[PDB]
């Protein structure tokens, strides 16, 4: 009828609401959990390992490098960790012909 | 023993990982065992570490551009990074998976064990009553009861004390 | 920007110190390995069973 | 237990992976425990799934032909082919190895837990005779048979029915 | 069990990897259980075998010489070089880490069913006493001890010549 001295074992739990996946079990809410996959970008052209990259505008590799009249940079840059081109540059070559070896140029 | 014969976890104990909940004249209290629960989460934390620190990474620029002349090249480079995303997607995804279930299973086997020490102790000086609960067949002061959990309980003491209430 | 970086991405800078990134697949530097996953996420404590 | 303490497997189970066999006044039969079963079964086929799901492939035509002054890519080629062979081939004969023994081994706990579960509730109203085989000290109908299964087993409604028995 | 409640091992133990301490009236000895330990033996030896034997290898010359008018397919190169020891470092070493494990856990759970054997022989025929060891309520010769070892013991043959010394 009565309840005499008690000694329980047993285990943690909290307000998580963390959940993992086993090779036998989906959706399993866990107490204390860590993330291993990077899924967010801070959506800004950083520097890399201390330098900044270059920045050519609405300049290609050829003309900046070739010094067309619609690329200068101002004072310009003497390093740079990385190059940023867009997607489609509209100041190039200029005056029309062949670029040799030019995406060797623009790796080294 | 985790969602097993103990059913649920205590919101009471914020201490530890595994521990105990223990009643007697002086008060009830939740008490994390300190040493199961450090080698728990120096042992998974190491796991961890292996997980993250293993992968070493030197510095590389992925990306390779190609002329309309060069389609094989440009192909035969899609084929390289396609291949390591298609190992490290499936590998990563795998370890993960099979390494939760690892470590759930640990868990598990630590609350299972960490049962059979204080049964061990208790040999019939108390009942298996509930889940993972055990009720005194003698009087088990807070004394008796700290005693319990570092493992240094003395049975003898106890012994004849309990075979009173016992038979009864 | 002025912030440091130890990956660059094609839109933006991402978290090195992770084994892993879905973000992109063409990347500089010292980077996590791309992944085509949504969640990679291990357990390190016990199943949340309060209730 | 899975060729351990239990010897063999019942040809005459065929309505589950683990269960039980009754025999009383009412008859004989074979009863698979539906609940570990299905959690087994549903279990195994995530496993399977995980396996076989998680590659995922995009179309690819493998093969690049390069001429007679291009033998260096064609080697380079050969090395990229060649290494992810190499890696899959190992991957997947080991990773099959070694959850080829993990599922053996789950199969094993789980009729370790289901025969522990009969024990737990046949507490000394029955004796561990054979492998897996409990000979009860009181008579067990089909209908107490039935709650033995579901593990809604009435201890005490046959606890002093054994006694009588059991002493002798 | 390993470094658990069977706190260390044996020196005096050279014949195998798990097995038993005698001591009677003819004198003491120790034996290592053949049947387990070859099991161990045979089944690691298999583990060890897949890690090396699964690695086949052809004949591969790994080096490539470009010139400087080539830095897209030295580098291309590079990359697939440097993948290809990224994956292999890092499933190598996990791969030991995790086996490891494995491995000490396998022994562990050997152990732990080897005393499980002998306890399920000697049920109250012996004392559970130190840390595997079984204190004997009969007279155990040199045959009835080489006779728990192949599990060929006679419980009957000594079951009465325990219960006189038993009740003191
Ligand atoms: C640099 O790029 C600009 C922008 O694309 C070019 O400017 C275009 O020039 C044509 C000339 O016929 C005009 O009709 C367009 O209106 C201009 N576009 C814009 C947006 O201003 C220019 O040709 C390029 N300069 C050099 C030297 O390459
Ligand atoms: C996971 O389970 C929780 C309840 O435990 C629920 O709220 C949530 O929607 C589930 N998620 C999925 C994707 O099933
Ligand atoms: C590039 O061209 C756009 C118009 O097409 C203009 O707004 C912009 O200021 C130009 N300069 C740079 C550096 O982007
Ligand atoms: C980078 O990631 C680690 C682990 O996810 C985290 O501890 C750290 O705070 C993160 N730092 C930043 C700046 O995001």
């Amino acid at each position: 009828y009565l309840l005499e001295d008690t000694i329980c074992i047993g285990y943690h739990a909290n307000n998580s609401t963390d959940t993992v996946d086993t090779v036998l079990e989906k959706n399993v809410t866990v107490t204390h959990s860590v993330n291993l996959l990077e899924d967010s970008h801070n959506g800004k052209l950083c520097l890399l390992k201390g330098i900044a990259p270059l920045q050519l505008g609405n300049c290609s590799v050829a003309g900046w490098i070739l010094g067309n009249p619609e690329c200068e940079l101002l004072i310009s840059r003497e390093s740079w960790s990385y190059i940023v081109e867009k997607p489609n540059p509209e100041n190039g070559t200029c005056y029309p012909g062949h670029f040799a070896d030019y995406e060797e140029l623009r790796e080294q | 023993a985790i969602a097993g014969f103990i059913e649920g976890g205590w919101t009471g104990m914020v201490d530890g990982w595994y521990g105990y909940h223990h009643q007697n004249e002086q008060g009830s209290g939740y008490a994390a065992d300190q040493k199961s629960t450090q080698n728990a989460i120096n042992g998974i934390t190491n796991k961890v570490n292996s997980v993250i620190e293993k992968m070493n990474t030197q510095f590389t620029a992925v990306g390779k551009e190609f002329n309309k002349l060069e389609r094989r090249m440009e192909n035969l480079n899609k084929k390289v990074d396609d291949g390591f995303i298609d190992i490290w997607t499936y590998n990563a995804e795998l370890l993960v998976l099979l390494e939760n279930e690892r470590t759930l299973d640990f868990h598990d086997s630590n609350v299972k064990n960490l049962y059979e020490k204080v049964k061990s102790q208790l040999k019939n000086n108390a009942k298996e009553i509930g889940n993972g609960c055990f009720e005194f067949y003698h009087k088990c002061n807070d004394e008796c009861m700290e005693s319990v959990k570092n493992g240094t309980y003395d049975y003898p003491k106890y012994s004849e004390e309990s075979k009173l209430n016992r038979e009864k | 920007d002025e912030c440091d970086a130890k990956c660059q991405t094609p839109q933006g800078a991402i978290n090195s110190s992770l084994p892993f990134q879905n973000v992109h697949p063409v990347t500089i530097g010292e980077c996590p390995k791309y992944v085509r996953s949504a969640k990679l996420r291990m357990v390190t404590g016990l199943r949340n069973i309060p209730s």
